[PDB]
């Protein structure tokens, strides 16, 4: 779920980008 | 298909023969085979007697382990043509009489010649050797009258049996040119209970453990 | 002495035998091989139709 | 009384007769014949089931059955066409070094370090193979044994002697003495009237079965001779020694004909055999393969590679269809 | 909205570090396979297990490293939807089979040293064990492909990216994300570590309590010490290399504070590099230290 | 001496059950396969069941499947057959036959004495039911086959047996050419494909009986009607 929404807003974007671009090995 | 009723029955017979050959072959892999060698009347009879033409086979069991000894003496033919049949034995037993250092038919040097040939044989390049020194109670009495200088001119030492026995054992162990992968265990034969078969059990167990380690590459 | 006499007696018997020239002996071997050459499966491969092992 | 000198005089006058007898060589006689060309054989059957090294094998007259012996203490009869096992005889002594198949097919024989030859009966009403006779009397290990007939067998031993036995009675009839070293092999003539043996004194002798006498002696080799085999004609034989050299002898000329040697061979020869017509010579070596020689031109025609250990036994079937080879890696291969 | 990986100072270093690991892995893991094929006396049941471990670790270098590095550096998946469902499945297959064959070697050594009066396993049993290892690891790696999807993510009006991400049937805080992480650690790490540690402790005790007959008892103990030095390296390397990678994944599924960091991708690469050091360390401890392979390398090089 | 002895042949009410045993002594019982063959009071031989060495293979006649059970006990050297749901057609004399299979063997060599029980495919055709003849004359016996008995391997599977008055059958010719051991060298077998002939030279008083030809090619074994000589 994209935040779609200022300093705390960029924290969510970084959290979202790292979640989708995630690896296990 | 293409097989008839009689051909199918022949194939089933062959499978039963395969099963029998597999089960008895695996049984023989849990035994330990030994080879007896010596120079004439070296005391081999005493060793065999403790456990009670051609080749002689002896079976005995000690602490859940089966041993088989083959006595190849008495065959009046050159051993170069049949010694390769015994490649793969766990260990070799060599019997030497300590009291034969002055009798001649010098015969001690004859046994040393036989020991040198079998120790450095091409077929027996990895099997261990268990050496027995017999006639201990006769060598001690004979050393008080006949000096050891008769057999070994270069021997400069005392007349004590402990000194002389240590010298004789050293000469036999120094004929081994394979200082690696081949080890020699030496024991002075005694009639105290079952110490003679106890030593053979200790030596063979040591041989098997070191054989397993080489396969794994640990040693 | 007994062995020496036996050796001489055997040698004397083996000395007096008939011999034929090597040329005659060698020709016989050639004649035998060139006569039975056609009936040798190993020299001449046989068709797979009449090969019991293939 | 100059007894030793007379033997030397007899020995010398014999070699002059041979030299005066020799006037041509096979090299110049056979130089104008076409060579056999390249000879390539492929493995057809592989027989497995022996747990130790095979020391001997022998074909049957029917050219289908095949007995083999191994140090694990078993005799196995094989069906070559289907790779089936027909029988499996347990041996009392595992130190077996030779085996033979009766020409009729009713018996097999084996022997070894126990100094005894055992004969087994294959056609029994009870449905099992049992020992028919044990022959004792040799003072050395058995090297070879061949069924001369259904009731006669000839045996060579390591005590420098050969004996002819009567199976029904159990006593040997005639004894062939004269060798100095241990007798390692023997071969029967196709007419079953004469046989030849090779020993460790680097000499071969021709014996007469009925008379028990020695006819000729051959001393061409330099080391021990381990294999020997008659020509299919019966007027020649070939011997293989430990000097990596094979030689061909003629009975009628009573001397040597050809030498089969190579510069790249240093291993001794274990076994030797001939093809059906005698044009090919099969030899097994210690370097883990076999060589096919041209018996008339003395040049190599092919090799038989595929064994991982020493080639111990080698045999050619009676109709010249296949060659069986055994080795110390516990496998049997049939080539065609 | 950029990380440290965008700088060429760290981007060039990572490629060079990854290349050296690849270069060492392919050379080391291919020599073991070559000598077994070339030499016909090296075809032994014990040597088949080591050769299997070389093949499994060869795939890790070929698959795990280059595909991971390009997806991290580029920031998006440009290989295609077909490789989105296949590359993650293969990486898990190689890791699991590499670990499984590591405990088979320990149990093989345990059986033939502690119980030195039994019979060695046959070739047929070994082929079944090797075949079962690949079959089971194929089944356990199936959830990677099943719960993997391919999508286009557009945050800014023009920020379209391609992501090969994993999704689970649960909604909001799904326990299935953390269930897989716990099961992975308790099966791929805890269970193998206990088996090989138990197996090598019994081996050390038996060798120590052994007396040789005669006067050559001392010479046996000189050779025994080097074996103890070798047994420790096997356990220590496996435990240290694979621990930080498994712990990091479990931390992410429990706490969300890890995900929202400026250096999340830099931390992952460091732990990934450490875990991949076992690709070239395995041939050094198993295929070079033992006497059988050591003499074959020198013989074959001549 | 090789011997097979049968027991259990009483009288059975219809629908009952019975147990038959075959005790063997004088040979290696574990290496032989066993057959059960029965003969009606007036009819000829018919095959019932077979059990091989090691009990791995078991075969039944299509008319006794689900009713009979064959099994062997090697340590006691006993062959026994369990019969269930007996009917009036199971009134015959049952034989125990031994058989071994390898290259060059002779199956069906020895037959049992027989036990009587009273309850109260390739068609093989024989040329003639009876043949009257005097001693000293050559007599030929021929039977015909519906399907060719020659296999691809080159073996023709035809066997000949002799039923002397009040005695178990005895093998004469196996595989259409070979002569069984102990049989005089005056019986000859010949034929190719579907027609086969048995020739007797210098016939004497010992050749009087019934001759049967059997095929050993497919799953069930079939006999001929039987030719009688006077």
């Amino acid at each position: 779920i994209k935040p779609e929404a200022l300093n705390r807003y960029y924290a969510s974007l970084r959290h979202y980008l790292n979640l989708v671009t995630r690896q296990r090995y | 298909c293409t097989l008839s009723a009689e051909d199918k029955a022949a194939v089933e017979r062959s499978k039963m023969i395969d099963r029998n050959l597999r089960e008895d072959g695996e049984k023989a892999a849990r035994e330990v085979k030994l080879l007896l060698l010596g120079a004439g009347e070296s005391g081999k009879s005493t060793i065999v007697k403790q456990m009670k033409t051609g080749i002689v086979e002896t079976h005995f069991t000690f602490k859940d382990l089966h041993f088989k000894m083959f006595d190849v003496g008495g065959q009046r033919s050159e051993r170069k043509k049949w010694i390769h049949c015994f490649e793969g034995v766990t260990a070799i037993i060599f019997c030497v009489a300590l009291s034969d250092y002055d009798l001649v038919l010098n015969r001690m040097h004859e046994s040393m010649k036989l020991f040198d040939s079998i120790c450095n044989n091409k077929w027996f390049t990895d099997t261990s050797i268990i050496l027995f020194l017999n006639k201990k109670d006769l060598f001690e009495e004979k050393i008080k009258k006949s000096p050891l200088t008769i057999c070994y001119p270069e021997y400069a030492g005392s007349n004590t049996y402990e000194e002389a026995a240590a010298y004789i054992q050293c000469q036999f162990e120094d004929l081994n040119k394979r200082k690696d992968t081949k080890e020699i265990y030496t024991h002075f034969t005694c009639a105290t209970d079952t110490k003679n078969v106890q030593f053979v059990f200790d030596a063979v167990t040591d041989v098997i453990i070191k054989n397993n380690l080489k396969d794994c590459g640990l040693f | 002495i007994a062995q020496a006499r036996k050796l001489v007696e055997q040698l004397k018997m083996e000395a007096n035998i008939d011999r034929i020239k090597v040329s005659k002996a060698a020709a016989d071997l050639m004649a035998y091989c060139e006569a039975h050459a056609k009936e040798d499966p190993l020299l001449t491969p046989v068709p797979a139709s009449e090969n019991p092992f293939r | 009384d100059q007894l030793r000198q007379e033997a030397e005089q007899l020995k010398n006058q014999i070699r002059d007769a041979r030299k005066a007898c020799a006037d041509a060589t096979l090299s110049q006689i056979t130089n104008n014949i076409d060579p056999v060309g390249r000879i390539q054989m492929r493995t057809r059957r592989t027989l497995r089931g022996h747990l130790a090294k095979i020391y001997a094998m022998h074909w049957g007259t029917d050219s289908r059955l095949l007995v083999s012996a191994s140090q694990d203490g078993k005799l196995i009869i094989w069906d070559s066409y289907t790779t089936n096992k027909v029988h499996a005889i347990p041996l009392r002594s595992s130190w077996v070094m030779t085996c033979a198949y009766a020409p009729s097919g009713n018996y097999v024989a084996c022997g070894g370090l126990d100094n005894i030859c055992s004969i087994y009966n294959l056609k029994t009403r009870e449905g099992n193979v049992r020992v028919s006779r044990e022959l004792a009397g040799h003072t050395g290990y058995l090297s070879c044994c061949r069924f001369l007939d259904d009731n006669q067998i000839v045996t060579s031993s390591g005590d420098t002697t050969c004996a002819l036995w009567d199976i029904e009675t159990g006593q040997q009839t005639t004894t062939f003495t004269g060798h100095t070293g241990d007798v390692m092999s023997l071969s029967l003539a196709p007419d079953t009237r004469l046989f030849v043996s090779g020993a460790c004194d680097a000499s071969a002798k021709l014996w007469d079965v009925r008379e028990g006498m020695c006819r000729q002696t051959f001393t061409g080799h330099e080391s021990d001779i381990n294999a020997i085999c008659f020509f299919p004609n019966g007027n020649a034989f070939a011997t293989g020694s430990d000097d990596a050299t094979c030689r061909l002898f003629d009975l009628r000329a009573d001397q040597e004909l050809m030498t089969y040697s190579h510069d790249n061979i240093i291993c001794g020869i274990t076994s030797v055999s001939f093809s059906k017509s005698g044009r090919l010579l099969l030899a097994g070596y210690d370097d883990f393969n076999c060589n096919v020689w041209d018996a008339l031109k003395a040049d190599r025609a092919g090799v038989l590679a595929g064994h991982d250990n020493r080639v111990s036994c080698l045999g050619v079937t009676d109709d010249g269809m296949a060659v069986a080879t055994g080795s110390w890696d516990s496998f049997l291969k049939i080539w065609n | 909205l950029i990380d440290s990986t965008k700088l060429i100072e760290v981007q060039v270093v990572l490629i060079l570090a990854y290349c050296s690991i690849i270069l060492l892995g392919v050379i080391g893991n291919s020599l073991v396979i070559h000598v077994v094929i070339k030499f016909k006396s090296m075809r032994t049941v014990t040597n088949f297990f080591i050769a299997n471990l070389a093949v499994a670790d060869l795939l890790v270098n070929t698959l795990c490293l280059p595909f991971t590095l390009t997806y991290t550096l580029m920031g998006e998946w440009k290989m295609g939807p077909v490789l989105c469902h296949l590359v993650p499945y293969a990486q898990g297959l190689a890791v699991q089979v590499s670990t499984i064959t590591l405990t088979v070697i320990a149990l093989d050594r345990y059986r033939c040293i502690v119980y030195h009066l039994e019979s060695k396993i046959s070739k047929r049993i070994s082929f079944l064990i090797i075949g079962l290892a690949w079959g089971i690891s194929a089944l356990l790696a199936s959830p990677l492909a099943i719960f993997r999807e391919y999508s286009l993510i557009e945050i800014i009006p023009d920020f379209e990216i391609v992501a090969c991400t994993e999704k689970w049937p649960g909604e909001e805080k799904s326990i299935y994300g953390t269930v897989y992480s716990l099961s992975s650690l308790l099966i791929l790490y805890v269970l193998p570590l206990g088996i090989i540690s138990f197996s090598y402790t019994r081996i050390w005790s038996k060798l120590k309590n052994h007396v040789s007959p005669g006067a050559a008892n001392d010479h046996y103990h000189q050779r025994r010490q080097k074996t103890t030095k070798m047994l420790v390296c096997v356990v220590v390397v496996f435990a240290v290399c694979w621990l930080p990678l498994h712990a990091f994944q479990l931390a992410v599924d429990i706490d969300s504070q890890v995900l929202d960091l400026k250096e999340y991708k830099l931390i992952f690469t460091v732990f990934h590099i450490i875990a991949m050091c076992s690709t070239f360390a395995n041939p050094l401890l198993y295929g070079w230290m033992n006497s059988n392979y050591r003499k074959a390398f020198l013989s074959a090089f001549r | 001496d090789v011997q097979l002895v049968e027991s259990g042949g009483g009288l059975v009410q219809p629908g009952g059950s019975r147990k038959l045993s075959c005790s063997a002594s004088g040979f290696a019982f574990s290496s032989f396969g066993m057959h059960w063959v029965r003969q009606a009071p007036e009819k000829g031989l018919e095959w019932v069941a077979y059990i091989s060495s090691g009990s791995g293979t078991i075969y039944y006649a299509d008319t006794v499947k689900g009713r009979f059970t064959i099994s062997r006990d090697d340590p006691k050297n006993t062959l026994f057959l369990q019969m269930t749901s007996l009917r009036s057609e199971d009134t015959a004399m049952y034989y125990c036959v031994r058989s071994i299979y390898y290259y060059g063997s002779s199956p069906f060599d020895f037959w049992g004495q027989g036990t009587t029980l009273t309850v109260s495919d390739i068609v093989m055709t024989q040329a003639t039911s009876s043949v009257p003849v005097t001693p000293g004359e050559s007599v030929s016996i021929s039977c015909r086959s519906s399907k060719s008995l020659l296999h691809s391997n080159g073996n023709t599977y035809l066997y000949w047996f002799l039923q002397r008055p009040g005695q178990s059958p005895q093998l004469l010719i196996y595989r259409m050419s070979n002569l069984a051991s102990g049989v005089p060298d005056r019986f000859s077998g010949s034929g190719s494909g579907t027609a086969f002939t048995l020739t007797i030279s210098r016939l004497e008083a010992e050749d009087v009986g019934v001759y049967y030809c059997m095929q050993h090619l497919e799953y069930p074994l079939t006999f001929g009607a039987g030719t009688k000589l006077e």
